[PDB]
RNA sequence: AUACGUAGGGUCCGAGCGUUGUCCGGAAUUACUGGGCGUAAAGAGCUCGUAGGUGGUUUGUCGCGUUGUUCGUGAAAACUCACA
RNA sequence: CUCGAGUGGCGAACGGGUGAGUAACACGUGGGUGAUCUGCCCUGCACUUUGGGAUAAGCCUGGGAAACUGGGUCUAAUACCGAAUACACCCUGCUGGUCGCAUGGCCUGGUAGGGGAAAGCUUUUGCGGUGUGGGAUGGGCCCGCGGCCUAUCAGCUUGUUGGUGGGGUGAUGGCCUACCAAGGCGACGACGGGUAGCCGGCCUGAGAGGGUGACCGGCCACACUGGGACUGAGAUACGGCCCAGACUCCUA
């Protein structure tokens, strides 16, 4: 038979992507983004709404304070920075 | 505790003792290539990169270093030559 | 590597077996990747019921049945399909026909009257 | 396992026929003892306890085997009162007794003790054996030729065989047909009290 | 009551109200008894009840009752203390099993015949 | 003294039968289901307000919350139904 | 024939134990690793060429109380070391096409330069070797979410955060390291104190709820204690090793 036998494409993607607001675009190639949750309480039923301060990598510095942006998770790119700013749709 | 495998003790001592000299020689060659590249001489760097791409590839074919560490070092020295 | 194994089940005096596919480094009763058959020496015909085509796949990828597991394979004729040397045929025997639940009382009533 | 005492004293205490034809119980209907005459502090507790004790002592069944009867009856889809009476009317010794082949509950108890019966071809020395519908029943010859068992089989003028049991020949073949139905059992005092008490 | 305030905090039970304190909730302990002096029960229940103070193996010093009529235990005895509840006596919530490690069963006990360490009559 | 102790005599259970230890419910005795706070437990001595919760009438958008649906999915035993 | 001792493979890290520790991606439930490894089984193709050095054993001599230990000579190989063909493969330089998740991914892309192997035994059911392409299964990393208590625990934080370039690693990544910058974490409870392996489950409860992780199963941690290292595809290496103590035993 052929010397070379081929491989597969392992359908890949769907890295977690969500809409956040840039809030601490302060450090070089670095932004901090926040998210919203709306979850029914396990016991009572009072839907609580909380947040989360993810750290994202901006190689370009496009974002800024209070911008409605989107983020996809990457490979771990540093100690607490695991997000890629893509599909920006609001500033300020 | 001693149980029917001191032969493994001697085998492992030998196996980890040969690699000591092998790794010392390879690291000395790599450091020599480092002085070649930092000195700004490109012919010596090219020849040392050639020789080390031979040597570390041999060592990876042998049982001293994993295949990919050798490729990493080969690429690093190759770029060090390519830019000097 | 990979081996097709017989794993033990049932109470003490009567043994039963599930034909599983698993790593060697496991134990006799680890997490079965897939149950591909079942067999019981205790029952009369040593009756075996095996998922066939999955065993075909696993033999294709390189599953290596245990010695009595391989024996069971031949007892099925499954080893005559993946290897296919004579072709696959029904090799295992079966439990005897035996009457049904209803015909027993039908015959009892016929005898009575 | 098995109880020891006779049925006359329990009949008198519970105040009901447990032998069925107990001459001495109707001789002394009051409970045994110096104070069977003495009035009892009446309680529905006593009513339910008397009911369950009559049920236990009538059939030769015994308490721990009786509790699981209620539990499995409650597990059944039907109402627990119905299921308990059905299953208590579904015992091997009960099946052979209602055919009129045993003069006493203890008759069948000691018969299954000895191994004088056969269900579907398998000998079960276990009175706790369950006899399903359409089971083939037979009696061994060693007991068949025994004199008191000859009397029991040949003078079987005892209680009539219910519609769910059928002795269909000289072989004492009780070709059971269906389950003991509530409309067919003709049971002694009911068991709703037992269900209500145990459920709490 | 302010569902949100429940989310903030709340919904804990009141108090355990512990009963046994020998140790480990032990079905029984064993130890050395002392101070077997008899004290007084409540005034309406005029009598005198024989008790003792036992240092159990649990390294706690508790008060045990001596049930029955007769007693076998004395000072420096390997008495087996079980939990009890004697409302007739103040601060007495233990007993010592008869027919056991140290204390011989109560002599000629026949109404109980299992308690009080009264073995089977031959 | 039918309460003690003793005898019968009775109740029940049975190779068991009672005692101790622990957990759940009964307890609504944490009251989400399913509690209250004048006199029984419980409105701080009184203000404002950060956090928080929290929302008037009405137009269009989004469908996050929320619901509808397809599928992957949740080892075996679990536990149950049904059969042997 | 047979087989001790010996060389050399391989197995031994699995299979069994404990729940001390751990409040942690530890576990479970769903996904990514475009940031990855795999001896063993299955399956393509290609190769296996050739030279040389050494030793256990074996034997002689020597020191040490023992523990043990040295010198001299010899030993073969699927043992090791020289070297050769590999282009199936890897590294670099350029470059065409193509899919994109941005790093990038795919055409064993191409190109050109450079480099990388092997084995014998045995007649005997024959077993065996090298390299690569693929399966298979085993994995390694990251993340969504779930599940102790306690401010009579409210500040914590400098390799901490981000970037850069490197060292290192199987691959990412302050993982480490030189510089730069000052961030980052919390009342939606940090940081602390105490506490605890965890789940399928089990039991109670009508239900909710509550309590447990017996046994049977699923993983993890741990194997006088504490530090360190090894090898192999793979090591907290329980019946592997060294070092610092403890304890015990023997002691020239």
């Amino acid at each position: 038979g052929p010397k070379y036998t081929p491989a597969a494409e392992k359908p890949r993607g769907r890295r977690k992507t969500a809409i956040g607001y840039v809030v601490s675009d302060k450090m070089q190639k670095t932004i901090v983004v926040e998210l919203e949750d709306r979850k029914s309480h396990p016991l009572y039923g009072k839907i609580i709404r909380t947040t989360k301060k993810v750290k994202a990598h901006d190689e370009n510095g496009e974002a800024g304070i209070g911008d409605r942006v989107s983020l996809m998770e990457t490979r771990p790119l540093s100690a607490t920075k695991r997000w890629r700013l893509v599909e920006i749709l609001e500033k300020a | 505790n001693i149980k029917s495998q001191i032969k493994r003790i001697r085998t492992n001592e030998r196996r980890r003792l040969r690699n000591q000299s092998v790794k010392s020689s390879l690291r000395t060659a790599i450091r020599g290539f480092r002085e070649a590249v930092d000195a700004g001489d490109k012919d010596k760097a090219s020849e040392l990169l050639h020789a080390t791409s031979r040597k570390l590839d041999k060592a990876a074919s042998k049982g001293v270093i994993h295949p990919n560490q050798a490729a990493n070092k080969k690429s690093a020295l190759a770029l060090a030559l390519n830019k000097l | 590597a990979v081996k097709i194994k017989l794993t033990r089940l049932g109470k003490i005096r009567n043994p039963q077996y599930r034909i599983i596919v698993a790593d060697a480094r496991t134990r006799r009763d680890g997490r079965a990747i897939e149950v591909i058959g079942r067999y019981h020496p205790k029952e009369e015909p040593s009756l075996i019921q095996i998922d066939s085509e999955r065993a075909q796949y696993w033999l294709g990828v390189g599953a290596q049945p245990t010695e009595p597991v391989l024996a069971l394979l031949k007892i099925t004729g499954d080893w005559q399909k993946f290897k296919g040397l004579p072709g696959a045929e029904g090799t295992l025997k079966v439990k005897e026909p035996k009457p049904s639940k209803l015909d027993l009382f039908n015959a009892a009533l016929a005898e009575a009257e | 396992a098995r109880y020891t005492g006779p049925a006359t004293r329990k009949s008198r205490r519970l105040g009901v026929d447990l032998v069925g034809g107990d001459q001495s119980f109707e001789k002394r209907p009051y409970p045994p003892g110096q104070h069977g005459r003495a009035r009892i502090k009446e309680s529905e507790y006593r009513q339910q306890l008397q009911e369950k004790q009559k049920a236990r002592f009538s059939y030769g069944v015994m308490e721990k085997q009786f509790r699981r009867y209620y539990e499995e009856a409650n597990r059944q889809p039907g109402k627990t009162g119905d299921n308990l009476l059905r299953i208590l009317e579904s015992r091997l010794d009960n099946v052979v007794y209602r055919a009129g082949l045993a003069r006493t509950r203890r008759m069948a108890r000691q018969l299954v003790s000895h191994g004088h019966f056969l269900v579907n071809g398998v000998k079960v020395d276990i009175p706790s054996y369950r006899v399903s519908q359409y089971d083939i029943i037979d009696v061994k010859e060693k007991s068949l030729n025994t004199l008191p068992f000859q009397i029991a089989r040949e003078t079987a003028g005892e209680r009539p065989i219910p519609s769910w049991l059928q002795v269909v020949g000289e072989r004492q073949r009780i070709l059971v047909h269906q389950l003991p139905e509530r409309a067919q059992i003709d049971v002694p005092l009911t068991e709703q009290l037992i269900v209500e008490l145990y459920s709490k | 009551p302010t569902i949100q305030q429940l989310v903030r905090k709340g919904r804990r039970d009141k108090i355990a109200k512990v009963k046994t304190a020998a140790l480990k909730g032990s079905p029984q302990r064993r130890g050395v008894c002392t101070r077997v002096y008899t004290t007084t029960p409540k005034k309406p229940n005029s009598a005198l009840r024989k008790v003792a103070r036992v240092k159990l193996t649990s390294q706690v010093e508790v008060t045990a009752y001596i049930p029955g009529e007769g007693h076998n235990l004395q000072e420096h005895s390997m008495v087996l203390v079980r939990g009890g509840r004697v409302k007739d006596l103040p601060g007495v919530r233990y007993k010592i099993i008869r027919g056991s490690l140290d204390t011989q069963g109560v002599k000629n006990r026949k109404q109980a015949r299992s308690r009080y360490g009264a073995k089977k009559e031959k």
